RNA sequence: GUUAAUGUAGCUUAAAUUAUCAAAGCAAGGCACUGAAAAUGCCUAGAUGAGCCUCACAGCUCCAUUAACACCA
RNA sequence: AGAGUGUAGCUUAAAAGCACCCAACUUACACUUAGGAGAUUCAAUUGACGCUCUGA
RNA sequence: ACCUCGGAGCAGAACCCAACCUCCGAGCAGUACAUGCUAAGACUUCACCAGUCAAAGCGAACCUCAAUUGAUCCAAUAACUUGACCAACGGAACAAGUUACCCUAGGGAUAACAGCGCAAUCCUAUUCUAGAGUCCAUAUCAACAAUAGGGUUUACGACCUCGAUGUUGGAUCAGGACAUCCCGAUGGUGCAGCCGCUAUUAAAGGUUCGUUUGUUCAACGAUUAAAGUCCUACGUGAUCUGAGUUCAGACCGGAGUAAUCCAGGUCGGUUUCUAUCUACUUUAUUCCUCCCUGUACGAAAGGACAAGAGAAAUAAGG
RNA sequence: GUUAACCGUGCAAAGGUAGCAUAAUCACUUGUUCCUUAAAUAGGGACCUGUAUGAAUGGCUCCACGAGGGUUCAGCUG
RNA sequence: CCGAGCCUGGUGAUAGCUGGUUGUCCAAGAUAGAAUCUUAGUUCAACUUUAAAUUUGCCCACAGAACCAAAUCCCCUUGUAAAUUUAACUGUUAGUCCAAAGAGGAACAGCUCUUUGGACACUAGGAAAAAACCUUGUAGAGAGAGUAAAAAAUUUAACACCCAUAGUAGGCCUAAAAGCAGCCACCAAUUAAGAAAGCGUUCAAGCUCAACACCAAAAAUCCCAAACAUAUA
């Protein structure tokens, strides 16, 4: 007995007669990349996944990278630091929102707060609880702070302009 | 139920391999195994040109098998004019080839002649030998 | 090896000349079969020996009514040779509680619900 | 070269494992060479059978001694004998496993062409010695042409369309209409009702 | 004469012991094999004789999935570095979907 | 027919691998010449096709050959 | 003159993934580690520069 | 020859699956020494015994292999432990020959004689033209092969019989088949005649006596028209023979330490029955002499048919 | 190795000696030859590969003898 | 009656072996194997019985089981009513043929060996008689009735009539090869006759053809029902 195949079979569009003229992976990390691509195709047979599932900014960037590429003489290529406070101050403006939505979706915030229906928080909210008198322990999007520090109301800033807040 | 309509979902036999003269009527040669000979009185320039030839074959997707080396000869200077004495040895590297396109041949050869280094004899031919 | 026969499903398909041959039609199928056994279950394998006992065809030439559902049709599709299927066609409908007492079979498969012993 | 070469008994690379007589190799139609290639006329095999080395010598003698090598040519379609046949010494009881290898055969099914011939002639030129060699093969065989083979297949096909009898073998056996699969074989679903055992029944549709 | 001997080994009685759909409790044997047939997927361990013992209680499943071998497995990485560019292997795997949740929280005291 | 045994310098024996000694043969050295005695040397696919290792060697595949068995109605 | 048009070598890429190069190992190739070079032809869907093709 | 364990095929897709069935292998080696302790759940070589796998935990880092083996009682030692090629491998703790001097229980479950099945072997008929036959396929013979038929060989099978189906030849009497030895009738011939060869038809009738051997056979002497092939429980032992083979004795050679043993040979070796039943119990051939005549035929040598007459001989009846 | 007296070569405790012979003596065997017969797988006398003869497991001849076992001339007798 | 006397006693020696095992009736009832000085046997498993407790057993559908054909397993619905478990047991475990996939043997056997399925050891009808094929099963009385399976068809080989002259004994090679020993070529005269397709010659020569023209059965005691082509399935 032989039932016919439903969907297009894998390795069906590569098996020619001239197999000495195919590209033929010489590595392992090429094959692992092309294999971990295949965890996303719909795959008609059976999956693990079924049962388990502007131009001014560009010109400014190409000028600023041109400046920083020639200025460091490349002396610290063969030991830089990349100051993290500056990186965070730029990341909260630019791709903080694009990343905190991922944290919300992995925590499942939208399937609890809004029953789904995701959104991108465009305004960063710097909230910090008063630990004694100093310091202030900031709450990020997924932090751990105990009910001891949260006995009193925290300090909230956002750098925006009429609002309402809910905890 | 199953052999069945996911039969052959994985078969590592037809995909992988197993285990003369390219006869090739009309398009006459489409050559078989040529051995190209880089001989020099230097060792290193011939080795460099062998590496360059190998990378050029892998760049233009021509298939090669073996970049083996014949035993290096020893000749003194021929003591022929007082008689004069200095040993200058000839090193030898040989790069095989397997395939070719026939119409393509002259371009590959021209790039070999054009990029050919200094004091290095190039020789293409066919095969019968042992190391 | 003599094994269990499995029939391809392009046999159980009616060509349009068969609707002239037998009176049935695909629109409005009969709801009930009448099965009568017309072959002994001996010299026939044990699965056919128990499918006949499941369908309740122990006595040959005895009619049983059965559902026209695909599960029961599939059980019939392994003993299709030992039996005789006729669609129970009803001129008058199902019997009422005062009509259960006087019914009969009337081969050609017409369950009449008023059976008198008098001519026409 | 326009002549059948010498086919050698007992292949020069011998066999050292004694295979069983896998008796599928005689039954039914051929999946192997049923067609003509670089030729015109041939031998059709209307039934299965083994071929010894004796029939090979018989064909190589009976075509070459009666064919003129300036006008006609001949090619085999069958290989040299490869299947070993095991034969005990005579006068021995049952027991003790299989005996030694005795000889070698080649199996041919029905419909597989055996000897193919062509050249600057016609079918009536070849048919004489072809029915000479064809009667001595160890099954029912026949001489055929590329034209007559096609006309015979047209007749065998037209008989599938001509019969008024509503019960074919393929209406009954595929459906198992009488529970008749108890009596039939599993190969009678695919061969058809034509083949029975070794022989091929050509008149039966 | 009977120059042959020795072939009196019995049958191994290996195969699928738990086909797809069966509810399998913890520690049960799913399959037994030589010369690997099914590979372990989720929550399926492997014994020394390539047995596929089930680790968590649930229902067994069978899925074709792409096979990425261990790198120190030198047996199949030579297959990997000889596969062509469009090649993905697709071995078969056995899983279990776990049925019971790991634990619920129960009210024990009022303090 | 079955087991078992054997394969050698040219002939026979040996040696637990490696391969001898003794005739045959090849030259020679002495009396007029052979012989004899000696002395040099020579002559072993160790009967087969592979090498698991490295094989008279140790297991086949062999191909010749040799004995025992071919049974108290 | 008209036409196909236009991302670095390629793209059912949108400043990217591949390709590519030089060392270090490898006879070499490769693998890998190290490093390297890079682009939306020019102004507000249109315009004029770049090839290619169709010409005399 | 084998006896245990493992892999592959038969057994193509859960599992299982025989064989004096086809092929390979195993009676180990190597590395760690947490090859530590405990403990849910399973599988399982179709029983069991055996085997297998194993999450959690305690304690510590931070096994490869296919098989690679042996139970209990026992022998050690203070303990943990360790002991068989017990390989007839689920193992009796230690035991071989020969019986024809044999005995008993049985077995047609199991062999020899016979019947039966088969038709490998055998025999015959065809199909096909390779080749012989000076040429010439077919007067005659026939290779490589093909298809049917026979059931006389040597086999194989083990279905009837072991609370007995008596055996090889011979005598006696034979019955049947025809695939005919002659006698009869034809056809062909590389048939001149006489002889022959061969094919069709024919089963009315007959098919010798001896020497040797137990002989059927075979060899040979003499004959004849010819000295047919077979089958009938290798016809027929309640008709007979027992010379062989086929008991107890015995030698010779050989094997064996010996008992003994030998399709190797040789001398000797009880062959029973009074008939119950069925059945049954009186119905012409051939050769040769003569003649035809030395005629037909051939060149002769040689040499007949058919027609006629006479003599026998056996068979049957008197 | 020259059917070899002869030579080489091992092994052995010794290498079957005298005799005798197709036998009562594995097989090849109805051996070969002469006598007997019209015809002799029988009998007698020789020939030795007896390749499994043989010396008190006794060997070889011979006088008498045998209800021995085979051969025979002559008579003779259903 | 001596391979070791006879008689008593141990002695009802023992016997995996043979034979026998005595009233009536009814119900359920068939053979995977594993070991074994064991294959003439026994133990365990399987099957079977009986009594119980308890719940699912069969049949099955999408899905699903591997790389190097028939089919199977798992499997809800569905039709049904059996199944599992406990308790107590014996007996079979020396089996045949048919169909199918195979293996050994001769692609022999009423042959041997496994697997799937039958029947057979169980009655009844049929294929003549009949274990195994086909019909059919749960029972009694009837001098009722409808059914199932159920009876071999073949009979065959005629065939052309007529006409024939030449370049030319086509070249080569052969003692000679003349259409026909073997090679090369295969044109051409008239209407039409091949540089010849079988013969037949030492070579020749003669016959033809091609062309015009004309219009399947054989064996042994005695064959084996009798027969019968035509009044309506
Ligand atoms: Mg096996
Ligand atoms: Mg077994
Ligand atoms: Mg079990
Ligand atoms: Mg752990
Ligand atoms: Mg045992
Ligand atoms: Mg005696
Ligand atoms: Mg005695
Ligand atoms: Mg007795
Ligand atoms: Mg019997
Ligand atoms: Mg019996
Ligand atoms: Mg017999
Ligand atoms: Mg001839
Ligand atoms: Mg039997
Ligand atoms: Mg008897
Ligand atoms: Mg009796
Ligand atoms: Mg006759
Ligand atoms: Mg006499
Ligand atoms: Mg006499
Ligand atoms: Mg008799
Ligand atoms: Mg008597
Ligand atoms: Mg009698
Ligand atoms: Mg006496
Ligand atoms: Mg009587
Ligand atoms: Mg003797
Ligand atoms: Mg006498
Ligand atoms: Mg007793
Ligand atoms: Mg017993
Ligand atoms: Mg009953
Ligand atoms: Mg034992
Ligand atoms: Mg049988
Ligand atoms: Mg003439």
């Amino acid at each position: 007995r032989r039932t016919p195949p439903l969907g297009p079979m894998p390795n069906s569009d590569i098996d020619l007669s001239n197999l000495e003229r195919l590209e033929k992976y010489r590595s392992f990390d090429r094959y692992r990349r092309r294999a971990e691509q295949e965890a996303q195709a719909p795959h008609w047979w059976r999956t693990y996944r079924e049962y388990f599932g502007r131009t001014q900014q560009l010109l400014e960037r190409k000028q600023a990278i041109q400046e920083l590429r020639a200025n460091v003489e490349e002396r610290a290529a063969r030991t830089a630091s990349v100051p993290l406070d500056a990186v965070r101050a730029e990341w909260e403006r630019t791709c903080g929102p694009y990343h905190k939505q991922r944290l919300a979706e992995y925590y499942g915030l939208y399937r609890d707060l809004f029953h789904g229906a995701t959104f991108v928080p465009r305004v960063p909210l710097h909230v910090a609880y008063a630990v004694g008198e100093d310091d202030l322990m900031p709450v990020y999007c997924g932090n751990e702070v105990t009910p001891t520090e949260a006995a009193q109301a925290p300090e909230v800033t956002y750098e925006a302009e009429l609002w309402t807040l809910l905890l | 139920y199953k052999t069945k309509p996911t039969h052959g979902i994985g078969k590592y036999k037809h995909l992988i391999k197993a285990e003369v003269r390219a006869i090739n009527l009309g398009t006459d040669y489409e050559y078989g195994v040529l051995n190209i000979h880089l001989t020099a009185y230097d060792m290193t320039l011939a080795e460099s040109y062998a590496q360059y030839v190998h990378n050029l074959c892998n760049s233009l997707s021509i298939k090669v098998e073996e970049s083996y080396a014949m035993p290096t000869k020893t000749i003194e200077v021929l003591q022929l004019q007082m008689l004069l004495d200095s040993v200058l040895t000839t090193h030898e590297r040989v790069v095989q080839i397997s395939g070719l396109s026939a119409t393509f041949a002259e371009i590959f050869l021209e790039i070999i002649q054009s990029s050919l280094p200094e004091g290095v004899r190039l020789s293409v031919k066919e095969h019968t030998e042992e190391d | 090896k003599f094994t269990r026969s499995r029939i391809p499903e392009k046999v159980f398909q009616a060509s349009p000349e068969d609707h002239e041959k037998y009176g049935g039609d695909p629109q409005n199928p009969h709801k009930l079969h009448i099965v009568t056994r017309i072959k002994s279950t001996r010299r026939r394998p044990y699965w056919e020996k128990d499918i006949i006992k499941m369908l309740g065809l122990e006595k040959a030439h005895t009619p049983q009514v059965h559902k026209n559902i695909p599960s029961v049709n599939a059980k019939l599709k392994v003993v299709k040779h030992l039996i005789r299927i006729k669609p129970l066609k009803l001129p008058q409908g199902l019997p009422a509680e005062e009509n259960m007492s006087n019914t009969c079979l009337k081969s050609t498969g017409e369950l009449v619900v008023q059976w008198h012993l008098k001519p026409v | 070269k326009p002549k059948l070469r010498f086919i050698e008994r007992a292949p020069l690379v011998p066999k050292v494992r004694r295979e069983p007589k896998n008796l599928s190799d005689i039954r039914g139609p051929s999946t192997e060479a049923t067609e003509f290639t670089e030729g015109n006329f041939a031998i059709l095999a209307l039934g299965g059978g083994y071929l010894h080395w004796g029939h090979f010598e018989m064909m190589r003698l009976t075509i070459n001694r009666s064919m003129d090598p300036k006008n006609m040519f001949a090619i085999w379609r069958v290989p040299a004998p490869f299947k070993p046949i095991t034969r005990k010494s005579v006068g021995h009881r049952m027991g003790g496993g299989k005996g030694a290898i005795d000889h070698y055969v080649t199996p041919v099914k029905a419909g597989r062409l055996v000897v193919e011939m062509g050249g600057r002639c016609e079918f009536e030129e070849v048919q004489g010695f072809l029915d000479q060699v064809a009667h001595k093969l160890p099954f029912a065989a026949k001489a055929v042409s590329r034209g007559t083979l096609e006309k015979m297949r047209k007749d065998q096909e037209e008989r599938e369309r001509n019969n008024q009898n509503p019960w074919t073998f393929e209406r009954i056996a595929t459906a198992n209409m009488l529970g008749i699969r108890k009596v039939l074989s599993p190969y009678d679903l695919t061969h058809k009702g034509k083949y029975w055992g070794k022989f091929y029944m050509p008149k039966r549709v | 004469s009977s120059k042959n001997l020795g072939g009196k080994s019995s049958g191994r009685r290996q195969g699928i012991k738990k086909m797809e759909g069966h509810y399998v409790h913890a520690g049960n044997i799913i399959a037994t094999q030589r010369h690997f047939r099914w590979h372990p997927g989720a929550h399926v361990g492997v014994g020394k004789n390539k047995c596929l013992y089930a680790l968590e209680e649930g229902i067994v499943r069978y899925t074709k999935e792409v096979y990425v071998p261990h790198p120190r497995n030198t047996e199949a990485v030579d297959l990997i570095t000889r596969l062509p560019k469009g090649a993905v292997l697709y071995k078969t795997f056995v899983h279990v979907v776990p049925a019971k949740p790991e634990g619920t929280f129960k009210l024990v005291a009022m303090l």
